[PDB]
């Protein structure tokens, strides 16, 4: 899993 | 700027106590103000929650009509981010509502994106994004600029995952230049290391170091960093201290199992893995479980699955990670490129 936040 | 004379005092002359001073000033303002309009922006881009969640309260039920739309519009946002309600929900509430003020009409755009980037839904992002005009504000100048930074911060984003690396680089260098707020900044990092993920490790790494010494003292924030220094350490076959063991989370236990792998302990990856198969997972992370499997079974079913569901994401970027391995089972050059692009 990668995330990734705005 | 009242409320800017206020945050640029406590920013410069007393910066190691900024949310002790600002929650005060905040919750004592009078909602019909712009300066309370002003500061609903500062406390939701710092994501300080319960800050939000009490000025919305305040600000819901005010004289003032602009008060009044950034209240509901706001209530919305944080019902959304809570996950209290769906994305299409959201879309309904925004189409009701009549939207007066040139800014809760950008905002109210922004709405679902956050929803989208967070549920992997990559799709309709692009589209959503074309309409806006940041001109059309020009009315409150706090709000104008801190809007400017969510939309170089999202299109950072939507460039990532459209696989325009050199593009998503720029827009958050943007975003970095124009902001001091932490989230942003913290964002604009994550973006940057992720956009490096295959090019170059070291950048990369430096990327999501920076970001990470900005984000300690926030549980939160933290994680994102920690997370994505796991995924990439597991992904280049480092050692990795970036590993939470103690996690339900798909994402951190997807982490685990990659950990494994690279150990070679394939009988107890494959377990743990079929764990997590019916659990409750966004497409994008199918698109993660499917290929973690693909590296223990050497199964091109499973490459093959990893795949479809980034496609169905939408994820450019990560749609790679099968491809590579599909090539090197000499899978037909050409029709891999089709699935790349």
């Amino acid at each position: 899993g990668v995330v990734r936040g705005a | 700027s009242e409320f800017n004379s206020i945050v640029n005092i406590v920013k410069t002359h007393y910066p190691d106590q900024e949310y002790e001073l600002m929650e005060n000033y905040c919750l004592l303002l009078d909602p019909n103000t712009k300066a309370a309009r002003s500061a609903l922006e500062y406390a939701d881009a710092n994501s300080f929650n319960t800050l939000t969640d009490k000025l919305v309260e305040k600000m819901s039920i005010a004289s003032n009509l602009k008060s009044k739309e950034y209240g509901k519009i706001y209530e919305i946002h944080r019902k959304l981010s809570r996950g209290e309600i769906d994305v299409l929900e959201a879309s309904k509430n925004i189409g009701k509502y009549r939207i007066k003020t040139d800014e809760m009409n950008i905002f109210s755009k922004m709405i679902p994106m956050y929803d989208y980037l967070s549920k992997g839904n990559f799709s309709p992002m692009k589209s959503l994004l074309k309409q806006i005009d940041l001109n059309d504000i020009k009315e409150n100048n706090y709000l104008k600029k801190s809007f400017e930074t969510r939309i170089y911060v999202l299109l950072s984003n939507i460039y990532l995952n459209e696989n325009e690396l050199e593009l998503s680089r720029k827009y958050a260098e943007k975003a970095i230049k124009s902001t001091d707020t932490k989230r942003f900044l913290v964002f604009s990092y994550l973006t940057i290391g992720t956009s490096y993920i295959f090019s170059d490790y070291a950048l990369s790494k430096q990327n999501y170091l920076s970001g990470y010494e900005i984000a300690k003292g926030n549980s939160v924030f933290e994680e994102f960093f920690k997370r994505n220094l796991s995924f990439l350490n597991n992904f280049w076959n480092k050692e990795n201290p970036w590993i939470n063991y103690d996690s339900n989370a798909v994402t951190d236990v997807q982490e685990v199992i990659f950990e494994l792998i690279n150990q070679k302990k394939l009988e107890r990856a494959l377990t743990l893995l079929k764990s997590l198969e019916r659990k409750k997972q966004n497409e994008n992370d199918l698109g993660f479980h499917y290929y973690l499997e693909g590296l223990i079974t050497n199964d091109k079913e499973a490459f093959y699955k990893s795949v479809e569901y980034f496609k169905l994401s939408q994820d450019k970027l990560f749609i790679k990670m099968p491809l590579i391995k599909l090539e090197s089972l000499g899978e037909n050059p050409r029709l891999l490129k089709i699935i790349s692009m």
